[PDB]
C-alpha cells in the first residue's frame, strides 16, 4: 500500500 | 484559526484514521480505497474517500500539517469554495493516476497536499496580489519529497500538475 505522502 | 472547509476535512482524517486503529488498515481500505474492481465503479465516494486515509502517525500528521498551513491559506484568501474546488478535482485526477500507476491500494491526503502546494507557489508568482504565495525554501523541499519518491507517485505528479493547472487558469482571469 502507497502512501500519498 | 483556520476556516470551516480546513477543519471539516482535518476532521474527517482524524475520524477515518481513528476507525483505522479500531478496524484495521485493511477494513477502511476495503470501503475506502479507488474501485479495485470495475464492478464498484458506481461507488462514487471511493474517488474521493481515498484522501482521508493515513498509514501512519507520521503520515498524517505531516499531511495535515501542510494541509493546515496551505488550505488555511487558501480557505482565508480565496474563500471556502474555492479550497473545495482544489480538494475534489486534485483528489479525484492525483487518484485517477495513482491508480494507473500503481492500482487502487493507496491513501492520503499528499494528493491534494501536493495541488495546493503547486495552486499557492503559481499562484504567488504570477498573482502576487491574491495575498497567497510559497516561500522558495518551501518548494525546494517540496521538490526534495518528490524526487525521494512506499509513496503515491503519480499522486505527487498528478496533483502538483492538477494545482499548477488551475492556479494558472485563475491566474489569466
Amino acid at each position: 500500500v502507497r502512501m500519498a505522502a | 484559526r483556520a476556516g470551516p472547509v480546513t477543519w471539516v476535512m482535518m476532521i474527517a482524517c482524524v475520524v477515518v484514521f481513528i476507525a483505522m486503529q479500531i478496524l484495521g488498515d485493511q477494513e477502511v481500505m476495503l470501503w475506502l480505497a479507488w474501485p479495485f474492481d470495475p464492478t464498484l465503479k458506481f461507488e462514487f465516494w471511493r474517488y474521493f474517500t481515498h484522501a482521508l486515509m493515513h498509514f501512519s502517525l507520521m503520515h498524517i500528521l505531516f499531511n495535515l500539517l501542510w494541509w493546515w498551513y496551505l488550505g488555511g491559506a487558501v480557505e482565508k484568501r480565496l474563500g471556502s469554495g474555492k479550497l473545495i474546488v482544489i480538494t475534489l478535482i486534485s483528489a479525484l485526477l492525483s487518484g485517477y493516476v495513482q491508480q494507473k500507476f500503481s492500482g487502487p491500494w493507496f491513501g492520503g491526503l499528499s494528493g491534494v497536499v501536493f495541488a495546493l502546494m503547486g495552486y499557492v507557489w503559481l499562484r504567488g508568482e504570477r498573482d502576487p496580489q491574491s495575498g497567497i504565495y510559497l516561500q522558495r525554501g518551501l518548494i525546494i523541499f517540496a521538490l526534495i519529497w518528490i524526487v525521494a519518491g512506499s509513496m503515491a507517485n503519480g499522486a505527487h505528479i498528478a496533483g502538483l500538475a492538477v494545482g499548477l493547472a488551475m492556479a494558472f487558469v485563475d491566474s489569466l482571469n
